[PDB]
RNA sequence: GGCGAAGGCGAAAACUUAGGCCAUUACUGACGCUUAGGCUUGAAAGUGUGGGGAGCAAAUAGGAUUAGAUACCCUAGUAGUCCACACCGUAAACGAUAGAUACUAGCUGUCGGGGCGAUCCCCUCGGUAGUGAAGUUAACACAUUAAGUAUCUCGCCUGGGUAGUACAUUCGCAAGAAUGAAACUCAAACGGAAUUGACGGGGACCCGCACAAGUGGUGGAGCAUGUUGCUUAAUUCGAC
């Protein structure tokens, strides 16, 4: 019966001095190594910088602001059925949910660099377009059946 | 154009049933579950209710209201949503009236429900 | 019942006397045998006199 | 503070206790039992024949309150 | 909490009515209890007559699950609910304790009655109960409201399936109930209570990558092997 335990999180980088990306290389690292993946997020950071003139911390932050939750529909069964009750998700696993859609959702496109599609998917975050802030909306907007539920408890 | 009237709400066991009527009690606009979209079995929710009072309670008031009677009858789960709803529309109201059905005896239910 | 108290509260009133109207007329609505009537109003009668007083 | 068998006069049918009733019974439609004013067997008997005769005197509301 | 024989009894009004609770120095005088006889009721289901039926519902129709639903679940409906009439006679009609019977710790009561004061706390006798002494029970426990203990009477049993079966009768307008074997026939127990578990489609309770989040993938497909199968010449056998 698991209770409320901590995580190790590496602290921000200092050519940036955010925690958020770090997670990210955290999360995006192919064959689990930092050795590879930290070359092209800084080229990243640098296709962000030539392409639309966004300075990767303010646009970073306005991405992966706007893909975050609010509301956990926690788990509520009869062992032949199932339920959620709309309660309040937990902050850490807020950004942690935050960050990990913004990197699952930064490396798609299939196309001649991943260079050119990471700094896309940061770009159509930034600009607010579909392509992870349906999350968002999804997490408040299926909470409306859901919303019922919150008149009882079970 | 109309001074007085009565919202006549009715939380049948599965169902949400409510009707905005005259002070001689004429219906001037009703709504249900199935009008909502509520038709078959989440009828018998609270929420069902709860937006058919917001509905009705809309319907009554900006149609030109200040004061309004509250007929609640029935009983199921969600007949406390609906005054919740009604305190939330802003609608004054005196007191809220009681109709739910108080006997001693009368006509026998349905086969007991196991 | 009068509930003419206040503009915001008188659902919370509302609702203490809703509940007594129920436990008083929660056993018409379905059929049953008078033993079992009886049985149920009694044992609840005297379950509730030991616990709550 | 108990009710009767407390300040009982003994016969309580129907003389001038309308607003005794009234307050016996709280406006919201309920006989108060031994439970709570305390009335003995004799009181408590003979206070539910007069309150359910004054309900066949519209004294007080079978249903109503 | 009271009353009523258990059967049961609660919107009221009134009708008649009895049992009853205390105190009756008293009113009499062994009538005191008793069951086979004899005398009555006995719920409800159900039987039948007429109305009447607001209502629902046995059987039944349909929809649902289902291997099917005579099931759970729902919409109707027949009698079934009502009124009076009669019948009905079994019941968890269970003190699972026959009647009355005579007193027996305490205890908190609680109600009614008689003396008291402001209703109250007070004494007493009866109605409503058990914690528990003694007594009595396989154990729980009855226990001042006996399963304690005196008196009498009566019915109910001698292990089981068989079996409330045939037989003969009874009452019952019906439905049903009354009546009650024999044969076969077994070695003790859905025996009874009582201690540890066993599941629970019972709670309560303590933690665990037990769960979730994930990483990272299986499975889809492409390699090598593992098992088993087949098979000839054996594809050795073994874990099930």
């Amino acid at each position: 019966r698991k209770n409320r335990a901590p995580k190790r999180t590496v602290l921000p980088d200092p050519v940036f001095n955010n925690t958020l990306v770090t997670r990210i290389i955290n999360v995006i690292m192919e064959d689990g190594k930092k050795g590879l993946a930290q070359r092209i997020l800084y080229g990243a950071f640098d296709l962000i910088e030539q392409r639309t003139k966004e300075k990767p911390l303010t646009v970073f932050e306005r991405a992966v602001g706007n893909v975050m939750p609010r509301l956990e529909l926690r788990v509520r069964r009869i062992a032949g059925s199932n339920y959620q009750v709309p309660t309040e998700v937990p902050q850490d696993r807020k950004i942690a949910l935050a960050l990990r859609w913004i990197a699952m959702f930064a490396r798609k496109r299939h196309e001649k660099t991943m260079l050119e599609k990471i700094a896309n998917e940061i770009i159509d975050a930034s600009n607010n377009t579909g392509a992870a802030i349906k999350k968002k909306d999804d997490t408040h907007k299926m909470a409306e059946a859901n919303k019922a539920f919150a008149h009882m408890r079970w | 154009n109309v001074s007085s009237g009565i919202i006549h709400v009715s939380c049948s066991p599965n169902n949400t049933i409510v009707s905005a009527s005259d002070p001689g009690g004429n219906v001037l606009c009703w709504a249900s579950s199935g009008t909502m979209g509520f038709k078959g079995s989440r009828k018998k929710t609270p929420y069902s209710a709860g937006i058919a009072a917001d509905k009705v309670a809309k319907t009554v008031k900006e149609m030109g209201m200040a004061t309004v009677k509250l007929f609640v009858k029935g009983t199921g789960r969600g007949k406390d949503t609906a005054i919740r709803s009604f305190a939330n529309a802003g609608l004054s109201i005196t007191e809220i009236n009681e109709k739910t059905p108080i006997p001693h005896n009368g006509c026998k239910p349905p086969k007991r429900p196991r | 019942e009068v509930k003419n108290d206040d503009l915001e509260l008188a659902l919370k009133k509302f609702k203490r006397v809703s509940l007594e109207i129920r436990r008083l007329a929660q056993r018409h609505e379905y059929h049953l045998r008078k033993g079992m009537r009886l049985r149920e109003k009694r044992k609840i009668a005297q379950k509730k006199r030991r616990k709550f007083r | 503070y108990c009710r009767f068998c407390a300040i009982g006069q003994l016969r309580i049918d129907l003389i001038d206790d309308l607003e005794a009733l009234k307050r016996f019974l709280s406006p919201y439609a309920k006989i108060n039992p031994r439970r709570i004013t305390g009335n003995c067997q004799m009181h408590q008997r003979h206070v539910a024949k007069a309150l359910k005769r004054a309900r066949y005197l519209a004294l007080v509301p079978f249903v109503k309150d």
